[PDB]
RNA sequence: UUGAACAGAGAGCAUUUCCGGCAGCAGAGAUUUCAGCUGU
């Protein structure tokens, strides 16, 4: 009954800042009783939870873990996860933006100059391979594997699985970043316009256009936990958006400068901006306070990215640097590049690798794997990195397994269970209680000069 | 799904085991992952009562591996506690499902009854007579269990009423078998000299006679003729006279030669008259 | 360096041999699912928009109903699917509701039959076949009390002189008839309130109250010894047989037209009478009303319990029936139809699924008490869905949204008008008398659980 | 209530045990009237507890002639008394479900504590496992039933004709 | 997407993934595919032309009928559109919603002109034979089949002389001289 | 339009409904022994057979 | 409606009546488990 990882399992509730009712106080006693018992079970699961995390530990004081070569990776672990590790070279088209499926299972790569292509990375199988000779920004998957939308010269164009128009959408008239909310059917678009537009998906209308009011998009980021789009400005300003207000949500002073990059973790609680002010900037996004700061970067991070296990990625260039635990509220988490002196409160990188020849496009993490897939100048490389990836995936929300089947009937009742764009709120457990108006008692209509004194009365 | 279910309800029996410091948390997620292979297997489709049958086996050797791991570790022989009982349980439930699913392998059925047999004082022997029950109702035409049945109710309990019931009934069920006509002529002669010995030993310390055994001697021969005279001749008796005193004969032949074997085994009681 | 990564490895996740189903991996971390009242919301709304598509309330009339309007009906407590039904022409009928036709009718009386209700008539003399007979027993204005018996195929034990095995007989007219739940014993109602037994062929006590005649009679279905009966002047009276007297009366504004024993609770009984609602009460004390179900239009004409408890079904003068949760008092279903006339009689059959009405223009009707449920057996999925469903849409029941949704029904035209002009009629009502309690100084504030009780003999301490 | 169910068929005789009733005023409806050909549904409804298999052809077709004139025979004599519970003959009787209104008449002369059904619950019960067949039977038979069935009807009907081969 | 089921179609009516609101019927995707155009974004720069001589013909309604400057610039409007072919005769101003399409400054195209006086036999062998480089407006060679004609130039749309399928139609009659080299 | 209105009946306090409403009752969110005890319903019926009166021990 | 003896079912409910403690010893089945006497 004690269960030592209960917390996170655990659920907040409302406060004030005990009655008379005999029925109602038997019902709130069998509804603790039921909450005690409930989040005790659902605990009691990490038994049931059949994989382990990876990891890589130093075992030696002279053994740094940034100074571990992928090629010692590669030999260092199984045939199935060397082969895994993928590289491919494509020269003539320009840096590949990447992006991956929300399950592992497909990649999809876009040239600057028009070569989008979209596969199965680990079989052999790719099953759209377009030449889109306007140079192209961006793509995401939609739902699935089966439509992919690519943000091309100006308009985004929505494509089936082998690739054959379907959309061509008049609105979203420069995208340079999109974004797919999968619960909500949405795909989120902005770039050089200062605009961002949610359009849905299933139903093929326009739900949100909203003026940024503050110039291009420089970046943009979803938080997974309440779906809101954290759009970064030219002013080093972050703004936390919702398609359901005009204004944004949150705005957030994150950089000085623009503002390069923003990554979200998958438990909404914390944020790296990094602005072009060699500046990456560690954010709590649920109380809003700023984390860690790490200034003077030696050259502007161009990209961030945070695993499922909590790892940082960052790329400054031909560098990718990784920190595991950066994402803490102690000093001590703070990530460093180097330990002056070899103190062991100093958060040195968890690993890091040089892409010698280019610069990076951007970074993503495989999500329920161990790798790091980084699109640069020439083409795609995955890099094996042992914490970063959830190895307990739960099979029901989405699975790397799945069949054709299973993906048809899984299309279907996501479509039935799609969540409506005004739900989207900076929490999400604020969809089921009363108005912050509407008093918090419920009402029972029950509730519902001496000559002047003598010369009074006149 | 319901290997879900299993799955969470096999949880409390390794909370235990790992509060009671035999089992750790990375070979009780080892032994979890092995049963979660054996209970998918079990109910999924295209089930088989090997993966039972495994999982029946896994389940003991892990019991025997607690049980050593017990008086190792804390060198008590039982923790009197959930982790002693749960898995033991958990096999006979595994026998329960697998004897509802596939109900036709008496091999799996005797296995069932000779895991809750050797289980000792803790099983119940009303449970073990509503295995008993069940089976004996799929399948009353096979004779050896109804052996099986009245052999542990009386060479074990020496259950002499119920004895004499279960055999009734078979007889009623199967009057067609003379194994069965023997095993219960034996159990008649054991049960008077069982009753004449303790007689001789009250009169060493200190009527009812075997012609019951005479009385089934004798309808054994009566249905017995019955019951061949109806089997062979099968449909109809379109048979000339030559064939009905062939017949006839060839019943007289099988039923004496029966009697044959009956004085044959009926020597060796020599303890009555 | 020790090292380590994620090994799946495919033997646990995709299976070897290809008859068996695929492994679901559980994780059950709220980082892994995300919104979750946002996704059991919209599973509650999807729940209450397929109910509202699922209604489909009417199972069918049975038989050709009858000549001259359905006044009496009475199902057997014992039997599932067996009904009697008499209309205004005399002739009664018993129903098989399986295959939904007549076991027999009768020509039973010349008047109307008042009352009918069935029995297993314990005679000390014969022995009682209700393996292959059942008995019906009715009331008429021709001053006839009249026991019938019905051949019956249910069991096919046995292989026969079927009706009007005795013709009981009273100098007025009766009214209303109830049998007791043993002992051979009924009761009937009318100019006044006789006991009788099937054995003896007079009334074997008379108990009235006073010279005042008697409309309607209802038994206690445990603590079967306890009568309970409507008289035309506005009084509800209990009656107790031990004592074989009356035991205390009440006397309401308007008319009860009838009464239903909880055949859960044993002393609560429910009234449905002529100002248009029903009424909860309490015989331990009947000074106020346990409950007031008020959404009727017109007069209530006929209530019964769920063998349950849990709620009741109330049909009406306004051409409707309806269906109340005991604890609420609002109506919880409306069931109409263009066909439907006057409902004047409504049972809630013993599988506690179905619901009976006899309307006034001949016909007998079935339907189910919770509209968007079916009656095929079901498999664990789906049962496990439809009961999800229903704890989700019971926990966000108050939601604007869904509330709206399952709120609405399609009301006829006269039922509606009626509907806004009697709630535009209560708003003036309330206006003015709030105008005059902020004026005058000792306004009492009454309860509407008493507001309907003018009166009570034997006061209360 | 229907408690149990008596089904017999050329390899034998059954006793099925009901689980959950269906529904009797709903009995005509269009679910009700599709449950008993779904498989996956009419195995909450039936379970097989006991089945008596005969003894060959010659008690097959005694059996036969008695199942078809409507007596009560010793192996169905042997099944009711393993498998019904000895209920009263004056309160509650057990209920059996046969499909055969002139062999009740017959199993109440044996067994006075039986009360038997056959209407049209009964009646689709009772073709819920002919439809069905060797699925609810879990494989505990020798002998495939449409082989033994082509078997006991040439048999019944020479014996009925009295077909000489003379 | 899957053909959805009853209380399917009535709880989600409005879905549809193939085709939207703005979509218009997807007269582009079908227009493009009857005429054959190479690239996308055709249809659109006519259907700004189009677009435009509405409004300017609009505003040209607007001002009042008597002056000079109205009346030339509509007559030179009319005239102008007569002679990129757009039209085929100079009638109503009403034409100039009622007839001007992105069908017809279609039909003005290289391949559907070609197609229109058999010179091809279908659209898209037309389009085949001037991405090979055999036709000519005139003396110059034309490569892309975004080259609408005008009126005037329907009359020297010929293939380039050493275009050896004119070769090969000239071999077929046999009137294949050779001192002109082809 | 996805908060209610008021606080609704038996409730006295929105921290009292809000507490009943803090735990969902999804199978993805509760183990499966949790999800079936979260939503059996109260009134479990037999679904073909006549429901009696209740009879008690001498009332 | 009760009482009596008889035949039972496994389908309910208590509670300190004993056992799931240790040997010595013989017995039981295939070197492990199984079955009772004298005291802790």
């Amino acid at each position: 009954k004690e269960r030592e990882n209960q917390n996170k399992f655990e659920r907040s509730t409302y406060t004030n800042n005990q009655t008379k009712d005999k029925k109602l106080r038997a019902g709130l006693k069998k509804i603790d009783e039921q909450y005690k018992k409930a989040v005790s079970s659902a605990a009691a699961t990490d038994y049931l939870l059949p994989e382990s995390n990876g990891y890589l530990e130093p075992e030696n004081e002279l053994e740094k873990t940034f100074k571990v070569q992928q090629s010692e990776i590669k030999s260092s672990v199984d045939v199935s996860t060397a082969n895994k590790a993928l590289d491919l070279s494509l020269k003539e088209f320009g840096p590949y933006h990447i992006k991956y499926a929300k399950n592992g299972t497909h990649l999809l790569i876009t040239g600057r100059k028009g070569h989008v292509a979209s596969m199965d990375w680990r079989k052999g199988q790719l099953r759209a391979e377009l030449f889109l000779n306007e140079t192209c920004h961006s793509a995401t998957y939609l739902q699935n594997e089966q439509y992919f939308a690519v943000a091309q010269k100006k308009y985004t164009f929505i494509y089936d699985h082998e690739g054959t128009e379907l959309h061509r959408l008049k609105q979203h008239i420069e995208a340079r970043h999109l974004d797919f909310l999968p619960y909500h059917y949405l795909l989120v678009t902005a770039g050089e316009t200062g605009w961002l537009k949610y359009h849905d998906v299933s139903t093929g209308q326009l739900v949100s256009e909203l003026r940024t009011k503050a110039g291009p998009t420089m970046a943009m980021a979803q938080n997974p936990w309440n779906a809101v789009m954290h759009l970064g400005h030219s002013n080093g300003t972050v703004s936390l958006w919702s398609p359901s207000m005009p204004e944004p949500l949150v705005k957030l002073l994150s950089a000085r400068g623009p503002v390069n990059s923003i990554a979200i973790d998958r438990s909404g609680y914390y944020m790296a901006t990094t602005g072009a002010d060699r500046s990456m900037k560690i954010w709590d996004i649920r109380n809003f306070k700023q984390l860690h700061s790490v200034e003077s970067l030696p050259t502007p991070g161009t990209n961030v990215s945070i695993s499922d296990t909590g790892l940082l990625a960052l790329s400054r260039g031909p560098h990718v640097t990784l920190w595991k635990d950066a994402l803490k509220l102690s000093g001590d988490s703070k990530p460093c590049f180097g330990s002056m002196g070899g103190n062991p409160h100093r958060n040195t990188p968890y690993m890091s690798h040089l892409f010698a020849g280019n610069k990076v496009e951007n970074l993503g993490f495989v999500p329920f794997e161990d790798l790091l897939g980084v699109g640069h100048q020439t083409g795609i490389t995955n890099l094996i990195v042992p914490g970063a990836g959830e190895a307990n995936y739960d099979a029901l929300e989405l699975n790397p397994f799945e069949t054709k089947k299973q993906r048809q009937e899984q299309e279907v009742r996501t479509l039935l269970n799609k969540l409506p764009a005004d739900t989207i709120t900076l929490d999400p457990n604020s969809i089921g209680s009363v108005d912050k108006r509407s008093s918090t008692i419920r009402l029972n209509a029950k509730d519902l000069d001496v000559i002047e004194e003598a010369l009074s009365r006149f | 799904s319901k290997t879900r279910y299993y799955l969470e309800q096999c949880i409390p029996e390794m909370d235990d085991l790992v509060e009671k410091g035999l089992f750790t948390k990375n070979e009780v997620s080892l032994i979890m992952k092995k049963r979660t292979d054996f209970e998918h297997r079990l109910n999924s489709r295209g089930s088989s009562i090997n993966d039972y049958i495994k999982y029946i086996n896994y389940e003991s050797n892990v019991n025997k591996l607690r049980a050593k791991r017990c008086k190792r570790i804390l060198q008590v022989k039982k923790t009197n506690s959930l982790s002693d009982w749960s898995i033991q349980q958990r096999i006979g439930f595994i026998y329960q499902r697998g004897t509802n699913k596939f109900p036709q392998d008496l091999k799996f059925w005797a296995m069932y009854l000779n895991y809750m047999k050797a289980r000792g004082n803790q099983t119940s022997y009303k449970k073990i007579h509503n295995i008993y029950n069940q089976l004996l109702k799929l399948h009353p035409t096979n004779v050896d269990i109804w052996i099986s049945c009245a052999k542990y109710e009386y060479e074990v309990h020496a259950n002499f009423k119920s004895c004499r019931n279960i055999f009734q009934n078979g007889l009623r069920f199967n009057p067609d078998v003379p194994k069965l006509w023997y095993e219960y002529v034996k159990f008649e002669l054991n049960f008077i000299t069982k009753l004449i010995n303790r007689r001789k030993v009250m009169g060493l310390i200190n009527a009812l006679r075997g012609d019951i055994a005479l009385t089934i001697f004798d309808v054994c021969m009566k249905t017995l003729g019955k019951h061949y005279i109806n089997k062979h001749k099968g449909y109809y008796a379109i048979s000339d006279s030559k064939m009905n005193i062939e017949l006839n004969k060839e019943t007289l032949n099988y039923l004496f030669s029966e009697s044959l074997r009956y004085i044959k085994l009926f020597d060796e009681f020599l303890d009555l008259e | 360096m020790k090292i380590k990564t994620i090994k799946r490895s495919a033997d646990d996740y995709v299976p070897v041999k290809s008859t068996q189903e695929s492994q679901m991996p559980r994780n059950l971390n709220p980082e892994l699912h995300p919104f979750e009242r946002a996704r059991e919301y919209t599973k509650a709304l999807n729940a209450t928009k397929l109910e509202r598509m699922f209604a489909k309330p009417f199972v069918g009339q049975l038989g050709y109903g009858h000549r001259d309007g359905v006044y009496a009906i009475a199902k057997n407590y014992g039997s599932l699917n067996k009904l009697a039904t008499g209309s205004a022409d005399g002739v009664i009928k018993y129903w098989n509701m399986s295959t939904r036709e007549e076991f027999v009718s009768f020509k039973a009386h010349y008047g109307l039959v008042t009352g009918l209700c069935v029995t297993q008539p314990r005679f000390h003399d014969k022995k009682p076949d209700l393996k292959s007979q059942n008995f019906m027993l009715s009331c008429s204005d021709d001053k006839t009390v009249k026991l019938w018996s019905i051949n019956v195929d249910d069991y096919s034990n046995k292989n026969n002189e079927e009706g009007l095995i005795r013709t009981f007989d009273g100098e007025s007219a009766f009214q209303g008839i109830d049998s007791h739940r043993e002992n051979s014993t009924f009761a009937t109602g009318g100019a006044k309130i006789h006991l009788w037994d099937v054995n003896r062929l007079k009334p074997v006590s008379d108990l009235s109250w006073g010279a005042d005649n008697i409309t309607s009679l209802k038994f206690n279905q445990n603590e079967t010894d306890i009568l309970a009966s409507t008289g035309s002047d506005n009084s509800i009276v209990l009656y107790d047989l031990r004592t074989n007297s009356p035991t205390q009366k009440i006397v309401q504004t308007m008319r009860t037209n009838a009464i239903c024993w909880n055949p859960m609770e044993a002393f609560n009984f429910v009234t449905a009478n002529e100002d248009h609602n029903a009424y909860y009460y309490d015989m331990r004390n009947l000074s106020r009303s346990l409950n007031v179900f008020k959404d009727h239009v017109s007069a209530v004409m006929d209530v019964d319990f769920s063998p349950t408890g849990d709620e009741i079904v109330t049909g009406s003068y306004d051409k409707s029936i309806r269906i109340y949760k005991t604890n609420h008092g609002h109506s919880r279903e409306i069931y109409h139809t263009k066909r439907m006339q006057h409902v004047f009689q409504v049972k809630y059959s013993m599988d506690s699924k179905y619901i009976i009405s006899g309307s006034d223009d001949g016909n007998v009707r079935l339907w189910r008490s919770k509209a968007w449920e079916r009656s095929n057996v079901k498999t664990t999925r789906e049962k496990n869905k439809l009961e999800y469903d229903e704890k989700l849409k019971e926990r966000f029941r108050h939601m604007p949204e869904i509330k709206r949704i399952s709120r609405h029904r399609h009301v006829p035209q006269v039922i509606k008008k009626a509907q806004e002009i009697k709630n535009i009629e209560l708003s003036s009502i309330k206006r003015r008398e709030a105008n005059e309690r902020r004026t005058r100084k000792d306004m009492p504030y009454i309860s509407e659980r008493k507001k309907q009780i003018v009166g009570t003999v034997h006061k209360y301490e | 209530p229907i408690e149990y169910l008596l089904f017999e068929e050329p390899t034998g005789y059954a006793v099925f045990k009901v689980k959950l009733q269906q529904d009797d005023i709903g009995s005509r409806l269009k679910e009700v009237q599709e449950q008993i050909n779904d498989f996956g549904a009419f195995t909450k409804l039936i379970e097989l507890v006991s089945f008596a298999p005969f003894k060959g052809a010659a008690e097959a077709l005694e059996n036969a002639n008695d199942i078809s004139e409507g007596l009560v025979s010793e192996s169905l004599k042997a099944i009711l008394d393993l498998n019904l519970p000895k209920a009263s003959s004056k309160k509650k009787n057990i209920t059996l479900a046969i499909s055969d209104k002139n062999l009740g008449p017959s199993i109440k002369e044996e067994f006075p504590y039986v009360d038997c059904i056959s209407n049209e619950l009964a009646q689709d019960l009772i073709r819920g496992v002919r439809l069905h067949g060797e699925k609810l039977f879990k494989g505990l038979q020798s002998g495939d039933l449409e082989r033994a069935q082509l078997g006991l009807g040439h048999a019944y009907s020479r014996a009925k004709v009295k077909f000489s081969v003379q | 997407v899957r053909k959805l089921k009853h209380h399917e179609q009535k709880l989600l009516k409005k879905v549809d993934f193939l085709e939207w609101k703005q979509d218009q019927g997807h007269r582009d995707t079908q227009v493009m595919r009857t005429y054959h155009i190479q690239n996308r974004e055709d249809y659109h720069k006519y259907n700004r032309i189009c677009g435009d001589i509405r409004r300017l013909a609009n505003k040209l309604s607007l001002l009042p009928p008597t002056d000079p400057f109205r009346r030339k610039h509509e007559q030179l409007l009319l005239d102008k559109l007569y002679a990129m072919g757009v039209l085929t005769t100079k009638s109503k101003i009403s034409d100039l919603e009622n007839k001007v399409t992105v069908s017809a400054i279609c039909r003005r195209r290289l391949p559907v002109i070609m197609h229109r006086l058999k010179m091809a036999e279908t659209i898209q062998d037309a389009v085949k034979f001037i991405e090979q480089g055999h036709v000519r407006v005139g003396p110059n060679l034309i490569n892309d089949p975004a080259y609408l004609v005008t009126r005037n130039m329907e009359d020297y749309v010929t293939w380039v002389d050493n275009s050896k399928i004119k070769k090969t139609l000239l071999r077929y009659r046999n009137q294949i001289d050779d001192f002109d080299f082809s | 339009k996805y908060q209610s209105s008021a606080v609704p009946f038996p409730f006295e306090n929105r921290e009292q409904y809000e507490r009943s409403l803090r735990m969902p009752i999804g199978q993805e969110w509760t183990s499966r022994a949790s999800h079936q005890e979260l939503i059996k319903p109260r009134i479990m019926t037999k679904p073909g057979q006549v429901i009696d009166p209740l009879k008690a021990p001498f009332k």
